[PDB]
RNA sequence: UAUGUAUAAAAAUAGAGUCCUGUAUCGUAGAAGAUGGGCGAUGGUUGAACGGAAGUGUUUUGACUUGUCCAUGAAAUUCCAGAAUCCAUUGCAUACGACUUUAA
RNA sequence: CCAAGACGUUGCAUUCUUCGAUGUCGGCUCUUCCUAUCAUACCGAAUUCGGUAAGCGU
RNA sequence: UCUAGUGGGCCAUUUUUGGUAAGCAGAACUGGCGAUGCGGGAUGAACCGAACGUGAGGUUAAGGUGCCGGAAUGUACGCUCAUCAGACACCAGAAAAGGUGUUAGUUCGAACUAGCCCUGAAAAUGGAUGGCGCUUAAGCGUACUACCCAUACCUCACCGUCUGGGUUA
RNA sequence: UAGGUCAGCAUCAGUUUUCGGGGGCGGAAAAAGAAUAAGGGAAGGUGGCUGUUUAUAGCCCUUGUUGUAAUACGUCCACUGGGGACUGAGGACUGCGGCUUGCCAAGGAUGCUGACAUAAUGGU
């Protein structure tokens, strides 16, 4: 168990339901979350299934006013946000500023992009579900019921891995160097029966 | 695969009080469960799960369902013992008890050192 | 309750008589009255004043007798000069001093 | 958590019966309590003997022989099901006769819904030879050279820093 | 515990398996597939591919063949190529047939006399060459879909089938 | 979705198209784009690293036009302006028609082609308030409705 | 600049409390690096305080501080209890705490 | 709400570039961090290009040296705390507001 | 469902509320939902019968 | 001995009568509700636990521990893939017969017998395992520890009632 | 000498919670196992050539010795070492005990200190 003032979580290869359920309780917490990479979230179940499930959320509505009825907002982020709010006591005053400390993102914008992303075990798809069992991703089922940015984020999480990869070769190499005249003082030996 | 359930491959507990230890599949009681030996005198034959060990590297030759004896005489003439240590694996894990075990006097001291260490931070330019 | 036994060595304090430190030498002077506190008190007391030279010559002499073994063992002075404090990952309960 | 059970009775001695005959079960129970109460259960269905009208003779528990060679056990076992018409044989590949029985309780629930009360267990042996075994399951882990993979590897502290390798 | 079927690799070049695909490169081309789909075992040593099934049922286990058919039929068709060859019947109306970007693309007219001309792209590495039409390519499946679109697409609708006999099938598929 | 990244304005405006920028035309110090048009005479390296982020990042490119409207017989002073999406080409191409046509006039002969189906679109003539039947165009009730 | 902090950080869970009935007078303390009832085993008896600033200088100090010792541990994931003079506010829920190192056993 | 406001590869999981997570690495000694000195190093911390996805930044071009020894100082805090609107004008609008205009 | 679709078989009055009052049929008007589909679309079986289908009309 | 109120009852278990049926009418035994809060069943007069003076501490019942929600994203072995799965008694409802579904069993490849799933299955404002979601479960069956908390139990303080023992200093 | 408010530790008492140690007894006087002597056995067959019976691996079954073995489990100690929390009712003496007349953890908390003497605690 840590605190950290702000967790940037890589939403990669996590299920909808485990990682909000996790979110949800360091929200409670007092502690800000960020979610990068909401489209690439997985969902247990084969699309088709999820799929249906969605438009049964998109038959509810006002029969007076729909503007009244429920809002069903179709970005990644949006429908992992919807999963946190439903685990959050969000009518309350303390459930509701307990969002605001959570900001779910498509994509890995420029804030965060430079910053170290960690990940949840107990929500990852690998660990979680028995090989061969069917799966869904929340980015290509948000691309199918209304969502219309699909393949800009794509474009732009291309470059950015680009770029990101460049950093890591000359980070790569400034270790490298640190490394290779780590050996050469007499200290590492002296801190061997530290264990260090 | 690297790491198979087979007879005589070494096996490192993971779970349970015997976390840490070293061992031998001596037998293969079945797809969950499987018959373990140590020639330590303070681990038991025992039949172990398979979820509170980790597979190692090492396989040494062994019959199926050894006794104790037969077991320590293999383990002995295969050397599985600074075998085992021989691997980086195992050098971080006595690192890592060794670091535990550091006091706090201890603490201070690596610090200076680490300290002397980073100092030259020397590179070609 | 407010100290933490720590792993260091022992260092060696038979040199140096500790039979005149008893709770009447470190008590403090006697009050009876609510009236107290001011600029002036403030000015008073203060290493500077108060302190009698009796004090101020058993802390020379035990400092005087303490610095040999300190100087024995190597890496003490440095440790006793430094202060402790916890970082990030530190966890008490499982540290051991 | 169950243990075996030898149970030894008889009915009390009577004029019409002076020398009553004594029945032995080696039964499966957690507690010497249950063992006395299913052992009253097979006799009084069996030879006319309550326990209001019979007593117990002897207690002992039975520990495995040898529980530190693998042994095949198979069991014959009467389930009781919503027809109640159904006799099942089984084989476990096991240790000790307790963990086979105890395998082969969990085994009857997970698959057919059979509970401790529905089950009574007719016979347990040993399988010593190989080719006794009719098993498929039991006889290919009696291939001389099984070896396969670590399977459902998994491996608090929430919020881990790099992507596991859950690999080898 | 474990399923084991073995396959000879033939006088193809590369059969790299990298990340469960399998680009198999040989005389004829150069074909990528995913195998990934499966969690099986491909394990190369030499010229003997291996595969492995560890605690599989029945309906995992049936895979393991499938995968082995696959990796066959991917074989061939890197180093020799499938050719399906197809027989267009006509009775009155003659059905005129043309090839676009060197047959990539088959234009079916005059089909039982329908003034609509059916246009259908093949699938990527299959050629389509000149009543009847051979469809060669590197990639068996691909072109057994393309020859199976060819047929669906030239199909009678609202006739009787025993006395409208008119259409396009596969006549004969080899190498 | 699309972010307007930046605007580039042309040195001279017109006094029609300022007239857009004021409610009170007549009483202001008319002093619309007075420091954008002294920031292009004085330093046009700001407007070309405008023009070039709008060439680099920008992939739509929208031209500002206003219309002469003292051409027109209307007692309206205040010119029309608006955005006008340019397709075609690279977007290097489309800046560089845009920054070549500033302050220049396009006419509807090089736009439309005295054939072409185009959209018209504009705020239609208003009625006011209307009833159901005549502003949805429901059934009359009868005469002896009370 | 990290010569100092001598505590632990902690965070103010919830009260001790039912699906619907609350009690106000102990509170729930998670402690970071605290993950099982052994561990707290250490924490128990620590002197764990809320720190809070306020606009009028009681003292000629901005902070005030509520004390509080923890009790005993809460759950298997290592929570603890804690008693506090006064009673924590409500609204200090997901605040900090800080669990000072005595009373010392160690 | 802070007490070290320390950490930027992408990936697959019947594989990855040694693995078997970060209990790791980076930083950490000095009146909440003083005043001096000797050796050693020539490092370390701090007072124009690049980045548009939300570019809030990154990169580069006068104090302070705990690299290493030495000497003074701390206390009695003597046990926890220049525009818009009105007035006026317009009818492309209009129940009234509002809207579209004009007005030095 | 069963085989000679018969024979069988399995499914989809009360007086609780209102008597210090819930305006009582039909039409007209207007809206919306269901599908157990009349027409339209798409296939399938010998102008005749089914499957998906409530979009639009009736 | 004198007198009040009552002389409309209702629900549950098991037994049962009239009835096509009923949240139907009529009875028998016991316990409840009416007159009764409290913890659990999402919610509810009689269901499960437990019956209540004011408080402190500890420990439990029924029920539970992914989040909402206090408490194990526990341990062991399995079954299940559902194009609108399943999810805890009362209880909020479903059947015969079926399946190139799957896991097992029994008997001579075959017939079967059993679990889970699916089909049978078919409505009208948008919508309910309580919600979110859940698939080597956070589903289902069984075993095993740890943990959560009622006004219940336990020790203690105080209030009142009743009960018994003292009190001519 | 005695007394105001809030604190910290110590030694006690009552209640309870949580870790650890030593010992006794019981069971098939645990079952096993180890080392060491025998007999017998076959393999899922080692060396030797698909087949055989310890060889250039071993295993199983039976019996003795070490053995009066150990460990686990069950159980008890008027055996014992820590950590945490709440509580301090009563108010000269009487009692039941222990110790050696005085003392004592024995018929309900005292002791040693500090800070503030404040709006600190408490009330609204």
């Amino acid at each position: 168990s840590e605190f950290q003032k702000v967790v940037v979580i890589d939403a990669k290869g996590h299920l909808l339901g485990r990682l909000a359920s996790v979110v949800a309780k360091q929200l409670l917490g007092g502690q800000k979350v960020v979610v990068v990479r909401c489209e690439e979230l997985n969902i247990s179940g084969h699309f088709f299934r999820n799929k249906l499930k969605y438009l049964a959320y998109l038959r509810k509505a006002c029969r007076y006013n729909p503007s009244r009825g429920a809002f069903h907002f179709r970005a990644p982020s949006r429908i992992f946000q919807k999963a946190v709010r439903g685990m959050l006591p969000h009518k309350t005053a303390r459930g509701q500023a307990a969002l605001e400390h959570l900001q779910a993102v498509e994509g890995i914008p420029p804030p965060f992009d430079k910053q170290k992303r960690v990940v949840v075990p107990a929500a990852l798809r690998v660990l979680r579900l028995k090989p061969g069992r069917k799966y869904c991703t929340v980015g290509r089922l948000s691309s199918e019921v209304g969502w219309k940015y699909n393949d800009i984020v794509a474009k732009l999480e291309e470059r950015r891995k680009v770029k990101s990869a460049a950093f890591y070769q000359a980070k790569l190499a400034k270790q490298k160097k640190i490394a290779s005249a780590k050996e050469a003082s007499p200290v590492n030996q002296k801190l061997s029966q530290f264990g260090y | 695969f690297k790491r198979y359930v087979e007879v005589g491959r070494v096996v490192l507990v993971t779970k349970g009080e015997y976390t840490g230890k070293l061992a031998v599949i001596v037998d293969i009681v079945d797809h969950k469960r499987a018959l373990i030996d140590s020639p330590c005198s303070e681990f038991p034959r025992q039949v172990i799960r398979y979820g509170s060990v980790v597979l190692t590297h090492i396989v040494m030759k062994l019959p199926r369902g050894a006794r104790s004896g037969i077991v320590a005489k293999k383990w002995k003439a295969q050397d599985v013992c600074n075998k085992w240590a021989s691997s980086a694996w195992a050098k971080k894990l006595e690192a890592k008890k060794v670091r535990s075990q550091l006091n706090d006097f201890d603490r201070f001291a690596v610090m200076r050192l680490k300290k002397q260490r980073r100092e030259q931070v020397n590179v070609a330019v | 309750r407010y100290v933490i036994a720590t792993s260091a060595p022992k260092i060696d304090v038979s040199g140096v008589s500790v039979e005149k430190f008893t709770k009447a030498y470190f008590a403090k002077q006697k009050r009876s009255g609510p009236v107290k506190k001011d600029e002036a008190f403030f000015a008073e007391n203060a290493p500077k004043n108060a302190l009698p030279a009796e004090r101020i010559a058993d802390q020379k002499a035990v400092d005087a007798k303490l610095l040999p073994a300190i100087k024995a063992i190597p890496n003490m002075k440095e440790y006793l000069a430094a202060s402790f404090a916890l970082s990030n990952g530190d966890r008490p309960h499982l540290m051991k001093f | 958590a169950l243990k075996e059970y030898q149970v030894v009775g008889r009915k009390v001695p009577t004029e019409h019966e002076p020398v009553p005959k004594l029945f032995r079960m080696r039964l499966f129970a957690p507690n010497e309590s249950v063992a006395k109460s299913r052992y009253w259960y097979f006799l009084k269905m069996i030879n006319k003997v309550k326990k209001a009208t019979g007593e117990i003779v002897a207690i002992n528990e039975i520990s495995e022989p040898k529980p530190l060679k693998a042994k095949v056990f198979g069991i014959w076992i009467r389930y009781d099901s919503r027809s109640g018409t159904h006799n099942m044989y089984k084989e476990f590949r096991d240790t000790t006769r307790v963990g086979a029985v105890e395998a082969m309780y969990a085994d009857m629930a997970a698959r057919h819904r059979a509970r401790f009360r529905s089950i009574r267990i007719l016979k347990v042996v040993e399988v010593e030879k190989k080719e006794d075994v009719r098993r498929n399951y039991v006889k290919q882990l009696l291939n001389p050279h099984l070896k396969f993979p670590l399977p459902h590897r998994r491996t608090k502290k929430v919020f881990a820093p790099h992507r596991p390798s859950t690999f080898y | 515990i474990y399923k084991d079927e073995t396959l000879t690799i033939p006088k193809g070049v590369t059969v790299d398996i990298k990340a469960r695909n399998v680009t198999v490169t040989g005389p004829r081309g150069t074909l990528k597939q995913n195998l990934r789909h499966v969690d099986i075992e491909m394990k190369k040593q030499g010229n003997t591919i291996k595969f492995i099934v560890w605690h599989g049922s029945r309906k995992h286990n049936a895979c393991i063949r499938s995968v082995y058919s696959i990796i066959n039929n991917m074989i061939i068709g890197v180093t020799q190529g499938f050719r399906y060859k197809m027989r267009l019947v006509y009775a009155h109306f003659p059905i005129n047939i043309n090839l676009t970007e060197n047959g990539t693309v088959v234009e079916i007219r005059n089909f039982l006399g329908e003034r609509i001309t059916r246009v259908i792209k093949c699938l990527p590495g299959v050629t389509v060459s000149i009543d009847e039409i051979i469809l060669e390519g590197n990639s068996l499946e691909n072109v057994s879909q393309s020859a199976a679109n060819i047929k669906q697409i030239c199909n009678v609708r609202n006739k009787d089938i025993r006395k409208f006999l008119d259409g396009i099938y596969v006549s004969e598929r080899g190498n | 979705g699309l972010r307007s990244l930046t605007t580039v304005w042309a040195e001279h405006l017109s006094e029609e198209v300022k007239r857009r920028f004021y409610k009170n035309w007549f009483k202001s110090k008319k002093k619309a784009f007075t420091k954008y048009a002294k920031k292009y005479a004085e330093s046009t390296q700001s407007i070309n690293r405008e023009l070039e982020r709008i060439k680099k990042y920008c992939s739509v490119v929208r031209v500002l036009a206003h219309t002469q409207i003292r051409k027109t017989p209307l007692a309206q002073k205040k010119a029309h302006l608006m955005e006008i999406q340019v397709n075609g080409g690279s977007v290097a191409d489309k800046v560089e028609w845009a920054r070549e046509h500033f302050e220049k006039t396009v006419d509807i002969k090089s736009t439309f082609e005295q054939n072409e189906m185009i959209d018209v679109i504009g705020v239609t003539r208003g009625k006011g308030n209307e009833g159901t039947t005549a502003r949805w165009g429901t059934k009359r009730l009868p005469r002896k409705t009370h | 600049a990290q010569g100092h902090r001598l505590y632990v950080k902690a965070k103010h869970l919830s009260f001790q409390r039912s699906k619907h009935v609350i009690h106000p007078g102990t509170s729930i303390v998670k402690i970071e690096g605290c993950d099982s009832k052994e561990e707290a085993q250490f924490y128990l008896g620590k002197r764990v305080c809320y720190v809070y600033k306020s606009s009028k200088a009681v003292r000629g100090s901005k902070i005030r501080v509520i004390w509080g010792t923890i009790a005993r541990p809460h759950g298997n994931s290592g929570a603890v209890r804690a008693r506090f003079v006064h009673n924590l506010p409500a609204k200090t829920f997901g605040s900090s705490l800080r669990v000072m190192l005595y009373p010392s056993n160690i």
